């Protein structure tokens, strides 16, 4: 079980950015893939998510119509389209993924809406 | 939502810590709590889910507590490895996953 | 169903069994044309044109005289119900209307529950880890307990949020199980839907339901 | 398979789907009209004329453009399997011939796997208390654990009796789960039945298989 | 869960008998039914058993030809008809049930090839 | 098939007391063994089953072991209602439930 960012780099302020988190090890269909965004010297913050039960994606509201999170499950790959990139968004962005619940049983084996399987974490800058 | 959390803490190798997380009714009080540890320069770790639940490979020593609105962790035998960033999480009413604001424990 | 017994065949009038794909779970009819389940049944989402709804039925997926097959209007989840937490884990089927408007026919195995000595009903796991659904709707008795029992540190603890209840023994044994979820709990009057359990009869893990009494009004405004 | 990962369209051409009634088991082409199973897949003995098998096959009970159905003319339980134990726990299942006394039609989908790294394929279920099977078949890859850590007081113990092998990991996670029976275990040469397990991907509590090596007398005797 | 024997008494040597075990509780259906006889001052004796996997009735050698187990799972009782009785075969004859294994998974819930429901007994006396 | 055991035990209370089966290797050495006990004038009672298994009831001092052909119990903290008929039980080649000879545990 491996995840891979990339696509991280300086960017002017205005402008535009793609990520791309590549999966390997695990079934990239049965679980709740995510961002999460470390900027420097601060904590961690929840960017978006994909395949959340009753939702289809969700959005934090500092990131909400500029970001786009996106999947490509034949190529097992997680996507961050990120617009409007402004001064604050600086940080290492994180992929992690989640188990969701399923039905009447939860098992002490599977750690459900749990972010057990993180990556490393590619660094954006935002300045001019 | 939001999470509070002490912006530091410290202890004695040896010795036992308590990280607190306060919420509110919208994120702890109605739903489970998730704690995460992250050593300078990694990605954070998974270390307590469904409140009191531990991931296999996470020692013992490691306890986790909810009681309504506010959630604890908990460090027994302390040693100088534990010296990390430790994060309550949750998730608010629209899902949407919420972490706090972090801990510095320090070993000294 | 765990430790539970073979029901008759007019015993559960009121249990509904739904289909979708290779999907299914369990329900109860509370009036002709309404179903009340579990939300984490549906919290995938399908489309209401994909489910089918089976009345009178004894054996799981086989057809019968006194069978009654329906189609989904539209569902309604409970708006604030969490799937991290199964808080709120009910839904509401609306049947759809034939020409003279009438959806479900009542008859000596079609019959709505009412809404507000406990028995638990449903197809699901007969055996923990049990490869297939009990064919025979199985059956059982279940005691309601305390939510102070419900809320002990080794019951339970702090995942009993408003709106659940306990059922069934801190010793064991008897218990719903996979398969079972949206089903009935009677005390007759309907006091329970099927909605989560940390195993399958275990000791001081007793099932959870959905506390129909709680959201009394949430139905009665959404089956207007 | 807990753990697994889907296999490829042409990963594992050599097994087989067995199907009767609504019961389900896997199963290991070894010859063009010899398939290998458990023997307590068929310990309640049904008819020949019941089972069907299917070769070439990605999706569980999906039919395929290089699908192939074939009806069994005869299956032997091994004549010292003890449904108590599972001891000596594989049965052989003999394939219908056509007109020209062609059983099975090898192809790239379809091809038998030799005789006596590790892998385990099955359809089972995919978690510990799944409510259905596998859609895609699974993979995953197993070591081969040692004798004595099998029947070690802690693993296994005395249950491990002759005939028997483990393989998987002794902290859990990757293993075989109920779905999985009769399965094949590829180190490619055929080196174990899916037969036993105390629970799925416990710590301490590998997959117990049958040791193909242990009856290849036997199988070499009843395929002639 | 109950188990109830009926249809013991005092037969000439040479005669007929039949027992009977009517369960409650229980589906009686998922479970193999035995008889055990206990003659007074001995120990147990497995005499016959019903539904046994990869077998379809199994007999003890003392019993073999003149005693014959059946079922009526309607009436949810087991039967035990018993020919040619001669004088060693005065005992107890219990009824019990045992559960047979049927999977990949045993479970420590689930109590495989154990007596563990009995009936209370009835007393069998072959005597002239 | 057969299997052998002691034809009679004793014991003091609170003391531990075996009681040892001896089979073959078409009925012990093959399969599982089983336990019950006997109180006079009522049914047995199952005690063991595959090998070191007990059912919920069963206190915890009754302990069971196979090893090959043999196999024994223990009752450790032996109490005065430990005074019963202990059976050994195993299955043979053609199935067929087999018990052992049975053993007069007495409580001095
Ligand atoms: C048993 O479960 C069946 C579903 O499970 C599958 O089948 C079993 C045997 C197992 O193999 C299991 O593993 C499988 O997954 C369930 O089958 C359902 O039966 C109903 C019967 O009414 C079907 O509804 C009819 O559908 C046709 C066309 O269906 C297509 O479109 C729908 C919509 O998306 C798809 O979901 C389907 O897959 C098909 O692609 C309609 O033409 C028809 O309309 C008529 O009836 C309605 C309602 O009465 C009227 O309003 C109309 O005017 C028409 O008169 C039905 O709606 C349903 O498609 C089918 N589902 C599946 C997945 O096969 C079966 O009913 C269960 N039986 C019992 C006894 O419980
Ligand atoms: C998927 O699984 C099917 C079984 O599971 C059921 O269906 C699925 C969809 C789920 O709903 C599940 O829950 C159900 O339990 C499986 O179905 C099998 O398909 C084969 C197709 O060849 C059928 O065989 C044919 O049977 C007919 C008549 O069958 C009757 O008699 C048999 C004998 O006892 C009974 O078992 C049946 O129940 C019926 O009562 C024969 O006429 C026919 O003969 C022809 O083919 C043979 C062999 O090729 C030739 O020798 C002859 O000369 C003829 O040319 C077939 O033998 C089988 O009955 C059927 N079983 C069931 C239980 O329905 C299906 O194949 C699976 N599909 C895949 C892709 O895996």
């Amino acid at each position: 079980v491996q995840l891979l960012e990339s696509g991280g780099g300086l960017v002017q302020p205005g402008g535009s950015l793609r990520l791309s988190c590549a999966a390997s090890g695990f079934t990239f269909s049965k679980y709740i893939m995510q961002w999460v965004r470390q900027a420097p010297g601060k904590g961690l913050e929840w960017v978006s998510g994909i395949d959340i039960p009753t939702k289809g994606t969700v959005y934090a509201d500092s990131v909400k119509g500029r970001f786009t999170i996106s999947r490509d499950n034949s190529k097992n790959t997680l996507y961050l389209q990120m617009n409007s990139l402004r001064a604050e968004d600086t940080a290492v962005y994180y992929c992690a993924r989640a188990l969701p619940r399923s039905g009447y049983l939860i098992s002490p084996h599977y750690y459900y809406y749990a972010l057990d399987v993180w990556g490393q974490g590619t660094t954006v800058t935002v300045s001019s | 939502s939001v999470l509070t959390q002490p912006p530091s803490a410290s202890g004695t190798p040896g010795q036992r810590v308590t990280i607190s997380c306060s919420g509110s009714s919208s994120n702890i009080g109605r739903n489970y709590v998730y704690w995460y540890q992250q050593l300078p320069g990694t990605a954070p770790k998974l270390l307590i889910y469904s409140n009191n639940q531990r991931p296999s490979g996470v020692p013992d020593r490691f306890s986790g507590s909810k009681s309504g609105t506010s959630a604890s962790l908990a460090i027994s035998g302390l040693r100088s490895e534990d010296e990390a960033d430790y994060y309550c999480a949750a998730w608010d009413a629209s899902l949407r996953g919420v972490f706090g604001g972090g801990t510095k424990l320090t070993v000294l | 169903v765990v430790g539970g017994l073979v029901a008759l065949r007019g015993a559960h009038p009121y249990i509904a069994a739904l289909y979708w794909g290779h999907s299914f779970c369990a329900g109860s009819l509370i009036a002709p044309c309404w179903v009340l389940t579990a939300a984490h049944c549906l919290q995938d989402r399908p489309a209401p044109e994909d489910l089918t709804v089976v009345l009178g039925q004894e054996r799981r997926n086989h057809s019968c005289e006194p069978c009654q097959t329906l189609a989904v209007r539209s569902y309604r989840l409970h708006e604030a119900f969490s799937p991290v937490s199964y808080q709120h884990d009910l839904a509401l089927l609306r049947l759809q209307e034939d020409a003279d408007g009438s959806c479900a026919l009542l008859s000596p195995y079609v019959q709505p529950v009412s809404l507000p000595l406990c028995q638990v009903a449903g197809w699901g796991h007969q055996f923990e880890g049990a490869e297939e659904y009990a064919s025979f709707l199985q059956e059982a008795q279940v005691p309601f307990l305390s939510l102070e029992r419900c809320s002990a540190p080794d019951v339970h603890g702090s995942s009993i949020l408003p709106g659940m209840l306990c059922a069934g023994f801190l010793e064991g044994g008897t218990d719903a199980c996979q398969g079972d979820s949206g089903g009935p709990l009677v005390c007759l009057t309907l006091q329970g839907i099927i909605s989560w359990g940390s195993g399958c009869g275990d000791r001081n893990k007793p099932g959870v339901y959905t506390d129909v009494a709680y959201y009394l009004a949430w139905i009665r405004e959404h089956t207007v």
